[PDB]
């Protein structure tokens, strides 16, 4: 029952998946820097200062994932569009798992 | 270097500002670098930069403390003014007293900095000037800046000073209800003196003004309204309705989860706008709260009922304005719709019914009408 109409929605979702991959790469770089400081040569006091410097970037990452969620939330997908509904659900869950990682980072810096 | 450009009309608003230009026998409202016909009256200060407009509003969640807005509420006012004292309770930025004058206090590039409201408004005006220059491909210096009809001498002078700081040559300062009347050419209609009611519901304020136009002369007869009434109040009612709906259907309270409330509020703002052109709006939010998908809809009728008292309450200011101007509703020649919320069909119906089926002036975009009239005035003064 695959419709050309559904291809339009899948293309919008694929674009949003690529935007999510770009933000996820930023989160990955933030995780590498956090780990580097925690396992580094700086003494405990200088470590806390270096970690709180990452705060702006984590907040920008969280905000970027929130804007993606708001964009996904504008989609209306009829029940017949099973592949689009599954892709949207998987993408929201993927963003939510990334947001939970961002939360772990935010709670471990500037304490 | 760019050639010299024409004079522009600028509506320096509480929440959003708008810039227009009269070119080729018509007013063109100018889109900003993000393609938006209105620009948030927001200024943000970061560790590395100063942001104005959409760029400032877009990072408000990230930097709430250093993101200034509502400077129009504070302009030309004394620190001890009741309006200043009441309003600051609701702002996440600091407002300090400097020898009886209010200043916004922020962190900017790791340093504590304070700004007069006219300095913040000059930054918004600089952005509007730049928006005009980017579209025209010419230098913009001359402009007409609008102010509310209830603004006092201090509030008017401080707005002109914001223009001066911004490098603008302020041709004239004209009232917002006067600009809306000028946009519709109400001062060009043949005949005796005409009584004009301006219904302005937008930019987080509700302003009702009554003017008399006699021989091309505008006289402000009365002003009424509610300072903090707008689209957000209507939005809250939809949010509360949905939260209650989620509680009934899933026995789960989403109201403590800021992200769930935000996703719902954003969907509601959009749904409300849809309800101004359609009779039903659908909302599909996957995994809204605790993995639960929230698929729902709202009819225009349900939205109207949820806001019944707020919509009906807009007529009280109109009656107060008619009373103060010493006019019967039958004596109003023209009714002008200003502000984005006037797009709400029930608001138009309530006002038209109050004025016994009289047609409203609503052809110009309500959010742009003030800048439209200021742009016409700017061309007249060129
Ligand atoms: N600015 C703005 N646009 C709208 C609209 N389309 N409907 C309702 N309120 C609004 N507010
Ligand atoms: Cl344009």
């Amino acid at each position: 029952s695959n419709s050309p109409q559904e291809e339009v929605e899948l293309k919008k979702l694929k674009h949003l998946e690529k935007s999510v991959e770009k933000i996820a790469d930023q989160l990955e770089e933030l995780n590498k820097e956090l780990t580097g400081i925690q396992q580094g040569f700086l003494p405990k006091d200088l470590q806390a200062e270096a970690l709180c410097k990452l705060d702006r970037r984590v907040k920008a990452t969280i905000e970027q994932f929130m804007k993606i969620l708001e964009e996904i939330d504008t989609l209306i997908l009829p029940e017949n569009f099973k592949d689009s509904r599954l892709k949207r659900k998987g993408l929201v869950k993927k963003v939510q798992a990334f947001l939970a990682e961002c939360d772990t980072v935010e709670q471990n810096i500037c304490q | 270097s760019m050639s010299k450009g024409p004079a522009v009309g600028i509506d320096l608003g509480t929440t959003y500002s708008c810039v227009g230009v009269f070119q080729h026998g018509k007013v063109e409202i100018i889109a900003n670098d993000q393609g938006n016909r209105t620009t948030p009256s927001y200024v943000a200060f970061t560790d590395t930069e100063r942001l104005i407009g959409d760029a400032a509003k877009n990072q408000v969640a990230m930097n709430p403390t250093n993101t200034v807005f509502d400077a129009k509420r504070l302009i030309g006012r004394r620190f001890d003014d009741a309006v200043v004292q009441s309003d600051m309770k609701h702002w996440p930025f600091m407002v300090v007293n400097d020898a009886g004058r209010p200043k916004v206090q922020v962190e900017y590039k790791g340093e504590t900095k304070s700004f007069y409201p006219e300095e913040v408004s000059s930054m918004v005006l600089t952005k509007m000037k730049e928006i005009a220059e980017a579209y025209l491909g010419k230098t913009v210096t001359n402009a007409v800046v609008t102010v509310p009809a209830y603004f006092n001498d201090s509030q008017r002078q401080a707005t002109k000073d914001a223009g001066t700081i911004a490098g603008l040559n302020v041709l004239r300062i004209i009232n917002e209800p006067t600009a809306a009347a000028i946009a519709y050419g109400l001062d060009k209609k043949v005949g005796a003196e005409r009584n004009v009611l301006i219904f302005d519901l937008g930019g987080g304020t509700f302003d009702v003004s009554i003017l008399t136009i006699e021989d091309g002369i505008f006289e402000v007869k009365s002003t009424a309204g509610d300072t903090h009434l707008g689209g957000e109040d209507f939005d809250n009612r939809m949010v509360n309705h949905f939260i209650a709906e989620f509680k009934r259907k899933h026995k789960k309270d989403i109201s403590e989860n800021k992200r769930a409330v935000r996703r719902l509020r954003t969907a509601c703002e959009r749904a409300k706008r849809t309800l101004s052109s359609s009779t039903q709006a659908s909302i599909e939010i996957d995994s809204l709260y605790e993995g639960i998908d929230f698929y729902t809809s709202i009819t225009r009728a349900r939205f109207e009922e949820l806001n019944a008292d707020l919509f009906r309450g807009t007529l009280d200011p109109v009656e107060k304005a008619l009373r103060d101007a010493k006019l019967d509703k039958s004596q109003i020649h023209d009714i002008v719709l200003v502000g984005g919320s006037t797009r709400i069909p029930k608001i138009q119906k309530l006002l038209q019914d109050f004025f016994n089926g009289k047609e409203l002036n609503k052809s110009i975009n309500p959010d742009e009408a003030v800048a439209y009239g200021a742009a016409v005035q700017a061309a007249i003064l060129s």
